[PDB]
């Protein structure tokens, strides 16, 4: 029963309203959260899952909890419209994992990007080097739309996991409609 | 000492008038037989 | 759109502010975005609008206001003339507190743009509006009145600085020190 | 609330007695068998409509 | 809403105890706790309160975390202790209000329909009262300020408790008319002369400083409107207040005289009582 | 293995919470758990107190909820530092401070749980800042009765303990228990904020506007002087009286200080008239 | 559950605006003081309280 | 420790001072109170700034009152017959919020001015006994008045 | 201290007082009185009250805890 707590970051935006992935991108994002929460529950019952929108407002939608019932309710009525603000959300997610009293549980972040982020690449790279010092694994699955090639995120992931680091997989949105199961397989195959 | 006036189904909840105090809904004591306690019977209830 | 808003402000500079609805001594008139757009509208008309509120009678500006916008001004000229006379009465008390607030009947006659003999009758009408509760003496028609509400303070609130406030407060604490010096042992 | 209700009925100071009258601000006045009258701002756990003067 | 904000003394101490509890880390620079109080009437009275763990970050004041579980579990357990107790707002230290406060306020608004922020200062100074009351609302400014969403100051008061200063005031206290007019006048001159001047001085500095850093010298109607209300008296030259002569000056003499004439009679009673006390009672050679 | 006149230090927060919780539950004798610190046998300080949710059973050990204690402790761990509870604090309204056989049964369980197991008995009898009806008691073992109950290495502390002595009701049930001295825990900034919030806040200290004054004063000054005119007749009687045998003459009517303070403070309004304003 | 009830009594007389003499229905009489906005005009003696 | 300090009183040996510091740093107040009295005896009359600094610093950081009470006697013992050398320390102890430190300050007035009728020592003692609310501090001040006036005991009853 | 103690004497009177009827004065500083309960008690008269008022049975306020003639 490996102990891990994951502060996932969901996305709610006009981009998320687009339904190219599955019937709706938001529904597909909810499905992706459902599998990861189930996977954490299979790995350990005590595992804590918490999520928050990284768009416009980046607070805590749900405090990390072993029970997944709160996670499902937060996914319901997510309401999408805010422009993505990944930099504020990523900083909040890393510190929030430290905030949890049970720091013994392994700390991981899974995020969904629905829109291009208007941030200096150096600024996110500086956050990524700080994230590397924090040594908390972050894997991001881009959903529906993303900055072309997620170039800033690819550099951010490399800065986050450089020098033979975890190299947590970064999933650029598959072009056009993507099956949720196709999205789920890459994180299950490797972090 | 107090005087029983009635009894109830399931938990008996016998209600007793002390003699001037009040109608007290007192359950039977643990070390007693429920059959031995009877309606319309004088009984002794510990205050504490 | 700056030009479209300047065109809307051209109307706001003309009929919109010519309307008796807005005359706030610059509460809206001195607001920066509209006034800059109203710069495209005739500057003299824009000045005349400020002049009615704070310049009061502004007899030269009164000739100018007819030039600034014949529409609206001509229709409400009698009503606006009454409004500037009321504005002049409010102006003496808020702008000048005591001393200069007291003024001759002839100045009020110029302020109401009426004859000095007529102002003996006219001051009563201006006093009648009673927009602000005050005390008025007809010895020289001096004001020295009580409550007044200014729409906004003139200039940079120079009166609010050491010209009136703050400087008096500095004087008080030195006198407070005099009370301490007078009775230090009693303070214990 | 049920556990407290069971304990209070069982307890000696329950003093079960008739309500003199029913009042509204939802309120009750009870004369206990001790012959002391108390007005309760809240009528009680049992329904106000259910209670009868 | 929030017409007045009485804060109970127990809550006022509770903020200070929390600051000591987190005194080990001075990085936070403020203490944040859920404020629980009863809306019995328009008056808001704060009652027993608990402190939710919170971190404020200097990085754009966007890295702010409030634990949903702590707020929910503690509030429910505290509500079980008092039915009257309900979330009524939140309390923070850090006397200068951080920009992050409005974002924290939005979460606070969600928890309570008409919540309030109390900026209690754990380190007390002098003048006024420790708690500062602010309520954040969204509206359209009549003049036309964009957004117009800001905290609004509300009146604040101290709550009533019994046997509370036996722990503290018993050591000192001065409940008598002996010090009235002996030191009480000194305190008012000390603060109205200096503290009242300091706020006016802030506006006089603002004539250029508000232009330099302030919202505007010509801004917030009450800057001139309230100041003009304060200038109910003219402020300069003729004044017509103490210079009334036939009016206030003549009255001041009548009352001062009536008050003074008692003192000549007062001296008579005190002097003769001393003469009997020492001239006869002390003089008993026997 | 030897008891002493140990001192229990009550933090202001613990005392304030206990009386407020007690006042709310005075009819139902509410009980709570005291989050004290066992720093050493000689000195025990209760840094914090928390109120148990009202329990139907009473002040009994059964009433205490184990689940509530664990969850409350977890919240204390996350925010600030938690401390092991010294003992149970509770209110007995009928008898200011007293001990009961029911109380000893809970006290014994707390004694088994730890050592000092201090028990506090706050009550509705109160004063604005001078009652301290609350008292602290610790049981004495029957086996320990043969041994001296409280050997004292310090005479002065026993003398301070002697000043409270015993209460007549407490004396009735004193056997099998020993009273333990309670003192306020050191209060510094905590004392300072309430001190700042006393004359300035609890008492009237507007200060900016702290300084009737000329309206009803004329009535009060005339009335007190009239009372003096009648009262001064008694001193006139004493001087005329030979008073060979000492007799009470209703002197010290005074009111001179009351007249002096009222007339002078109102006359001090001259400072407001020409100095505080213009 | 929090509410603890109130003794029902009749105001015998108004001793002072602050304190009114009242008698409890059972019989012991205690001088008592008004609470907040108790409308002392409607608290005239002969009113149940 | 109490016996060793009394036996070594006035020796001012570094070894005894270090061992007394070890008992002081043991953090047990009952043994520490004995160590605190001993620390004063060994350095009695020393006017050692380092010793006074260590004792005052430990007293500030010592949670237990019993250690503070023993240390309070010790601080007075180290400053013996100064007559003006420890006046700044005496002011600081009186200034200190802690009552036990103020009691040490009254004791410091007595030891520094032992057998001295100096008005300055009496004046500070006079103000503190009236001003300090704490009874223990007030009692300490009266005890101090006796120590200073042993040399002239004719006026000792009148005060 | 004298002023603080004088306030304390005033304070005992302010708290809610049970109504009582004076019956007899055994000596100055003591009295025998019957309360609304009626039970006769060896209460202590307060120093401030005028003694002349005490002699008629009249009505005397009793401190709830003390039963004294407040
Ligand atoms: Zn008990």
């Amino acid at each position: 029963m490996v102990l891990e707590s994951t502060m996932v970051c969901v996305d709610n935006s006009e981009y998320m309203r687009n339904g190219d992935f599955l019937p709706t991108r938001l529904q597909a994002q909810q499905d992706a959260v459902n599998i990861v929460c189930h996977s954490k529950t299979r790995s350990n019952p005590e595992n804590n899952v918490g999520l928050i929108t990284l768009a416009n407002d980046c607070e805590v939608l749900t405090t990390l909890t072993p029970d997944t019932g709160r996670i499902l309710s937060k996914l319901h009525t997510v309401q999408p419209k805010g422009k993505i603000t990944f930099c504020t959300g990523i900083r909040v997610a890393h510190l929030a994992l430290k905030h949890r009293q049970g720091k013994n549980h392994k700390m991981r972040i899974i995020a969904f990007v629905g829109s291009p982020v208007e941030d200096n690449e150096k600024d996110l790279v500086k956050l990524a080097k700080r994230l590397k010092k924090e040594k908390v694994n972050v894997d991001i699955i881009n959903f529906g739309e993303e900055e072309v090639n997620t170039e800033k995120l690819t550099a951010f992931v490399n800065t986050l996991n450089g020098k033979d680091g975890t190299g947590s997989h970064l999933v650029t949105v598959p072009p056009g409609p993507s099956l949720a199961d196709a999205l789920i397989s890459s994180p299950i195959l490797a972090g | 000492c107090t005087k029983i006036i009635n009894a109830d189904s399931e938990d008996p909840k016998y209600i007793i008038n002390v003699k001037q105090f009040a109608k007290f809904v007192v359950d039977l004591s643990d070390q007693v037989a429920p059959t031995d306690i009877e309606e319309g019977m004088r009984v002794g209830v510990d205050r504490n | 759109p700056v030009s479209e808003q300047q065109e809307r402000a051209f109307t706001l500079g003309l009929a919109g502010l010519l309307g008796e609805g807005v005359f706030n001594f610059g509460e809206l008139l001195m607001h920066p975005v509209l006034e800059s757009l109203r710069n495209t509208d005739r500057q003299w008309l824009i000045d005349t609008l400020y002049a009615f509120n704070s310049g009061n009678v502004e007899r030269f500006q009164t000739l100018k206001t007819a030039w600034g916008q014949q529409p609206d001004l001509a229709a409400n000229e009698a009503q606006l003339l009454r409004k500037i006379q009321l504005l002049c009465l409010m102006e003496m008390t808020f702008t000048r507190p005591a001393n200069h607030r007291q003024l001759t009947f002839e100045e009020i006659a110029k302020s109401a743009k009426i004859t000095v003999n007529e102002v003996e009758l006219l001051v009563m009408k201006a006093l009648s509006v009673g927009l602000v509760k005050g005390s008025i003496d007809e010895v020289d028609k001096r004001v020295h009145m009580t409550w007044v509400q200014p729409r906004v303070l003139d200039l940079q609130q120079i009166k609010g600085m050491k010209d009136r406030l703050e400087f008096w407060c500095t004087d008080v604490k030195s006198m407070e020190m005099l009370v301490e010096h007078q009775a230090h042992d009693i303070l214990t | 609330e049920n556990s407290e209700k069971i304990k209070v009925n069982k307890t000696l100071p329950y003093l079960v007695s008739n309500v003199i009258e029913l009042l509204d601000v939802k309120c009750a006045v009870i004369k206990t068998s001790t012959r002391q009258t108390y007005f309760l701002p809240v009528i009680g756990l049992v329904d106000a409509e259910k209670l009868k003067p | 809403a929030v017409q007045k904000v009485v804060v109970h003394p127990l809550v006022l101490l509770s903020v200070v105890d929390h600051f000591n509890r987190i005194g080990k880390v001075g990085n936070q620079k403020r203490v944040v706790g859920v404020l629980l109080g009863s809306w019995q009437k328009k008056v808001l009275d704060v009652s027993n309160s608990f402190a939710v763990p919170f971190d404020e970050d200097d990085k754009d004041d966007s890295v702010w975390f409030l634990d949903h579980d702590y707020l929910e579990n503690m509030y429910g357990m505290f509500k079980k202790v008092n039915a009257r107790e309900r979330i009524v707002g939140w309390y923070h230290t850090g006397p200068k209000l951080h920009k992050n406060d409005i974002a924290i306020n939005e979460l606070m608004k969600r928890y309570c329909p008409n919540s309030v922020l109390v900026i209690i200062d754990v380190k007390p100074k002098d003048l006024g009262l420790p708690t500062e009351a602010y309520i954040s609302v969204e509206e359209v400014h009549d003049d036309g300020t964009p957004t117009s969403k800001t905290f609004e100051h509300v009146t604040s008061e101290i709550g009533a408790e019994e046997a509370e200063e036996v722990g503290v005031e018993h050591l000192l206290r001065d409940i008598k008319d002996t010090t009235v007019g002996t030191l009480s006048q000194r305190i008012t001159n000390q603060v109205h002369g200096l503290k009242g001047l300091n706020s006016k001085l802030l506006d006089i500095r603002s004539y250029l400083e508000k232009v330099a850093t302030g919202k505007l010298p010509i801004n917030h109607q009450i800057i001139y409107q309230l100041q003009d209300v304060f200038n109910l008296l003219p402020d300069v030259s003729l004044q017509e207040f103490v210079k009334a002569f036939y009016l206030k000056t003549n009255d001041q003499m009548v009352v001062v005289y009536l008050a003074s004439l008692i003192r000549s009679v007062v001296a008579l009673h005190n002097l003769i009582n001393n003469k009997i006390a020492n001239r006869d009672a002390e003089k008993k050679e026997g | 293995a030897v008891d002493t006149a140990e001192q229990v230090y009550i933090s202001s927060l613990a005392l304030l919470k206990m009386l407020k919780h007690g006042r709310a539950g005075v009819p139902m004798e509410v009980m709570g758990l005291m989050l004290g610190e066992f720093v050493d046998d000689y000195t025990v300080r209760v840094i914090d107190v928390f109120a148990m949710p009202q329990s139907g059973t009473g002040v009994s050990v059964e009433a205490v909820d184990p689940v509530f204690q664990a969850k409350m402790l977890d919240m204390l761990k996350q925010t600030g530092r938690p401390e092991m509870v010294v003992g149970w604090y509770h209110s007995h309204p009928g008898f200011g401070c007293w001990l009961s056989g029911v109380d000893i049964n809970t006290q014994q369980s707390f004694e088994a749980l730890s050592e000092r197991a201090v028990a506090v008995v706050v009550d509705p009898i109160q004063s604005v800042k001078g009652k301290v009806v609350i008292d602290a008691f610790r049981l004495i073992n029957a086996n320990m009765m043969v041994l001296g109950h409280e050997p004292r290495q310090t005479t002065s502390n026993l003398g301070h303990l002697n000043k409270p002595s015993i209460q007549a009701l407490i004396h009735g049930l004193n056997r099998h228990y020993y009273s333990i001295t309670i003192n306020y825990r050191k209060n510094e900034l905590e004392q300072k904020m309430l001190l700042n919030l006393h004359k300035k806040s609890w008492m009237e200290g507007l200060t900016l506007q702290d300084y009737v004054v000329k309206e009803m004063l004329e009535l009060a000054k005339n009335y007190n002087k009239a009372v003096e005119e009648e009262d001064k007749m008694t001193p006139e009687q004493l001087a005329i009286k030979n008073v060979g045998k000492q007799d009470p003459k209703r002197h010290l009517e005074e009111h001179v200080d009351v007249l002096m303070t009222s007339n002078i403070v109102q006359c001090l309004a001259a400072m407001l008239d020409t100095v505080v304003f213009k | 559950l929090q509410s603890v009830g109130q003794i029902v009594g009749e105001v015998l007389k108004q001793l002072t605006e602050e304190k009114f003499i009242v008698k409890a229905t059972n019989g012991p009489r205690y001088v008592v003081g008004c609470r907040r906005q108790l409308d002392k005009s409607k608290l005239k003696p002969g009113t149940r309280v | 420790s109490l016996g060793l300090g009394l036996a070594a009183m006035g020796t001012a040996r570094q070894d005894v001072y270090d061992l007394l510091k070890t008992n002081l740093y043991q953090d047990d107040a009952v043994t520490g109170e004995a160590a605190g009295l001993a620390l004063g005896l060994v350095m009695l009359g020393s006017k050692n700034a380092q010793a006074i600094e260590d004792m005052v610093g430990y007293a500030q950081e010592t949670q237990h009152e019993k250690i503070l009470r023993g240390l309070a006697v010790g601080i007075a013992l180290v400053m013996y017959g100064r007559m003006e050398e420890a006046d700044a320390l005496i002011e600081s102890l009186c200034r200190d919020k802690d009552p036990i430190l103020r009691r040490s300050g009254m004791y410091t007035v007595a030891m520094a001015y032992c057998g001295s009728g100096n008005n300055k020592a009496i004046r500070r003692l006079l103000h503190v006994a009236v001003s300090d609310v704490n009874d223990d501090v007030r009692r300490a001040a009266v005890e101090s008045l006796g120590f200073i006036l042993f040399r002239t005991p004719e006026q000792c009853p009148s005060v | 201290e004298f002023l603080h103690a004088q306030e304390e004497v005033k304070r005992i009177q302010s708290i809610p007082l049970v109504i009582g009827q004076f019956l007899e004065a055994v000596d100055q500083n003591t009295a025998i009185v019957g309360s609304t309960t009626g039970s006769n008690y060896y209460v202590r008269i307060l120093s401030t009250i005028d003694r002349e008022l005490l002699k008629p049975n009249a009505s005397v306020a009793l401190h709830k805890h003390s039963n004294a003639l407040v």
